[PDB]
Formats: C-alpha cells, sequence, structure tokens
C-alpha cells in the first residue's frame, strides 16, 4: 500500500 | 544483482499433425532481469502475429512468458524460436522438435 | 480442491533517461491468471484476463486500477531509496518485485498469507509467517524493517492477508467455480524412439491437466530413475492446461522393465505407463 521501503 | 539464464522450451499446443491448424509456442523461463528478446521462426524468417503473456515470476522470483501464434504444421517448413538475453553471448535458437 | 491460493505478483522495473519506471502487475487464482496492468498501457487500469472476471461492476475495476496506480507510486519511491541504502548510481537499471497473498485451507480459515519483496533478482524483505515480524535478507534491508515496525505495517498486511484477501478468493472461487475448482487429470502416454540399433528413448507424456503440480518419474526395478531421467519444466498449453514429459534413454531388451508414474490430484489414483509398441 503506502508504505515505502 | 544477480542474472539467470533463460529455460526455452519450443512445442505445439496439441500433438501436431500435417495440415491441422494449431499454436506454435515458445516458453521461457527462469531468467532474469525482466528484458527480454523472443522471435518465432518459420524457415529462419520472423512470424507476424505473435503474442505472449502477461509477465509473472516463480518462487525464486525469475520470471517466465509464454510466446505463442497459429500455426499449420506441415512436413516443409521449419520452426524455431529465438530468444535473446544479456546473460547469453549472443543469441539462442532452440529447433521445434515436432516427433518427441 | 481443499485448499486454494491467491497471488499478486508485481515487477518494477526502473529505465534511468526514458522516464519513470514501469510498473506490471498480474493476479492468479491457484494457477489461473485473472487480472493484470502494466502502466506503459494506453491507458493504464486494471483488466481482466480471465472470462469469469468480466461479470465484476465498474467499481471493481476503478478500485483495483486505484490500488495499483497508489502501489505504483509507492514502489517508484522505494526504488530511489533502494538505490540510496545501496550506494548505486542513477543511471544503471533496477528490478523491484513484490508477491503477496493468502491461501485458503479446508477450515475456511487462513493456511497462510504472504508478502515478500525481492530486489535486483534477490530477497530483500518478507512477512514472516506469524505476520508479525519480517525477515531482512541484508543490512540494506533493515532500514526498511525498521521503518515498517515503527509504521505498524505488519499488522495492516496481517488485516488484509485475513480478511479482504481471503474474502476476495472465495468470491473469485464461486465466481469462477466451473474451471476453477475442476482438477482436470493429464492425458497420459508413451512415446519410443530409437537412437540407435540398440538403444531407445522412451518419452513419458502428460498433457492437458489442472492445476500444474504433478509429478512424473520414471521406475526401473521399482526404484526412481530421477539421475538418467530427463525432466523438463511444467510448461503451459497456452490453454489455460499445463503439459510435462520425462524421458530415458535405455537398452532395447530391457524396455519392459520400464514404468512411467504419474501423480495429479486430478487423479483418482496414480498412474502406471509403460512403452506399448
Ligand atoms: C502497497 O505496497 C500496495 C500493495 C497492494 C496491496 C493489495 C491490495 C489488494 C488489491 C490488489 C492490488 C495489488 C497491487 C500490487
Ligand atoms: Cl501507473
Ligand atoms: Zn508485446
Ligand atoms: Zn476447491
Ligand atoms: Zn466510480
Ligand atoms: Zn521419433
Amino acid at each position: 500500500g503506502g508504505a515505502i521501503s | 544483482a544477480i542474472q539467470r539464464t533463460p529455460k526455452i522450451q519450443v512445442y505445439s499446443r496439441h500433438p501436431p499433425e500435417n495440415g491441422k491448424p494449431n499454436f506454435l509456442n515458445c516458453y521461457v523461463s527462469g531468467f532474469h532481469p525482466s528484458d527480454i528478446e523472443v522471435d518465432l521462426l518459420k524457415n529462419g524468417e520472423k512470424m507476424g502475429k505473435v503474442e505472449h503473456s502477461d509477465l509473472s515470476f516463480s518462487k525464486d522470483w525469475s520470471f517466465y512468458l509464454l510466446y505463442y501464434t497459429e500455426f499449420t504444421p506441415n512436413e516443409k517448413d521449419e520452426y524455431a524460436c529465438r530468444v535473446n538475453h544479456v546473460t547469453l553471448s549472443g543469441p539462442r535458437t532452440v529447433k521445434w522438435d515436432r516427433d518427441m | 480442491a481443499g485448499s486454494h491460493s491467491m497471488r499478486y505478483f508485481s515487477t518494477t522495473v526502473s529505465r534511468p533517461g526514458r522516464g519513470e519506471p514501469r510498473f506490471i502487475v498480474v493476479g492468479y487464482v491457484d494457477d489461473t491468471q485473472f487480472v493484470r496492468f502494466d502502466s506503459d498501457a494506453a491507458s493504464p487500469k486494471m483488466e481482466p484476463r480471465a472470462p469469469w472476471m468480466e461479470q465484476e461492476g465498474p467499481e471493481y475495476w476503478e478500485e483495483q486500477t486505484r490500488r495499483v496506480k497508489d502501489a505504483a507510486q509507492t514502489f517508484r519511491v522505494s526504488l530511489g531509496n533502494l538505490r540510496g541504502y545501496y550506494n548505486q548510481s542513477e543511471a544503471g537499471s533496477h528490478t523491484l518485485q513484490t508477491m503477496s497473498g493468502c491461501d485458503l485451507g479446508p477450515d475456511g480459515r487462513l493456511l497462510r498469507g504472504y508478502y515478500q519483496q525481492a530486489y535486483d533478482g534477490r530477497d530483500y524483505i518478507a512477512l514472516n509467517e506469524d505476520l508479525r515480524s519480517w525477515t531482512a535478507a541484508d543490512e540494506a534491508a533493515q532500514n526498511t524493517q525498521r521503518k515498517w515496525e515503527a509504521a505498524g505495517v505488519a499488522e495492516q498486511w496481517r488485516a488484509y492477508l485475513e480478511g479482504e484477501c481471503l474474502e476476495s478468493l472465495r468470491r473469485y472461487l464461486e465466481n469462477g467455480k466451473e474451471t476453477l475448482q475442476r482438477a482436470e487429470p493429464p492425458k497420459t502416454h508413451v512415446t519410443h524412439h530409437p537412437v540407435s540399433d540398440h538403444e531407445a528413448t522412451l518419452r513419458c507424456w502428460a498433457l492437458g491437466f489442472y492445476p500444474a503440480e504433478i509429478t512424473l518419474t520414471w521406475q526401473r526395478d521399482g526404484e526412481d530413475q530421477t539421475q538418467d531421467t530427463e525432466l523438463v519444466e511444467t510448461r503451459p498449453g497456452g490453454d489455460g492446461t499445463f503439459q510435462k514429459w520425462g524421458a530415458v534413454v535405455v537398452p532395447s531388451g530391457e524396455e519392459q522393465r520400464y514404468t512411467c508414474h504419474v501423480q495429479h490430484e486430478g487423479l483418482p489414483e496414480p498412474l502406471t505407463l509403460r512403452w506399448e509398441p
């Protein structure tokens, strides 16, 4: 989802 | 980055019979990265109307693609799949073996 | 079948100097593809790739397209951060792949949920089976792990994987039941090709089967000839079914000592074949 690395 | 060389299988959808419409398949798998060039060849020449599957990959993250097109096999005509990928010294050409 | 799976496989590939990274997603129920997205398409949207998907209404397609476009942006930003973590040039192409999905067990519960990423073809980070912790594959990925632990990312995946993931899978299984729930047994036969006056290739064929999982072995005197068998990778027919073969080269006079054994979930019981001239 919105979880950027 | 890792690189893996493509495996290549060339084959028909149904058992081949002369004069009967069929599908010619070139299944290319186990490669990385994803950029790859695949041509189906009739008597050495590039076939048109070749379609391919949507890019997917396996458990080890290596990619696979099916390239395919309609064909009607006859004894005169030779078929092959030619694959180029960064992991290769040059394009690899695999001839269709119709008698397995 | 007692258990089923859903998976989304996404690939993001940067192309320095040539625009935004390309983003491709495909979704599978078991071994059947049902959707795709490609950011390079004329007007990128989530699209059906199985006919039983066509009955989903436009709001389904709008939401899936929104979610994929969201992911695409996330993954483009991620590619930037990862090139930082790895101290890499902006000149080179790199690849981010993600797998996510759920297995539905026969008790109607989550058999296992998945979310994993790879960078340039190597494991990067994975959600553990417990859906509460992470495995980082290297120090760079520990950057991500730390960010994701702080942000409670695992719990968000756990909620998805136990809820909507399974609900979606159940719905697809119902909508596509006539093909998704039908295990098609392999059509099998043995071919024979002399390689000389003294030896022949025995080839055991399995054709038109679904799903793709199958075991094909040659045996001689009740023992697997695995280290003498050429076994090709299971391959798509192109019509939703799969194909495989395995071959052994044998002395002509001992051809009848060899039997091919085929296991498939579509078979009542394992098949045993032989060369029958
Ligand atoms: C963030 O990392 C986006 C991951 C998408 C979560 C799945 C939501 C369900 C819809 C399927 C979209 C799959 C996009 C890869
Ligand atoms: Cl996009
Ligand atoms: Zn194309
Ligand atoms: Zn089932
Ligand atoms: Zn709307
Ligand atoms: Zn032969």
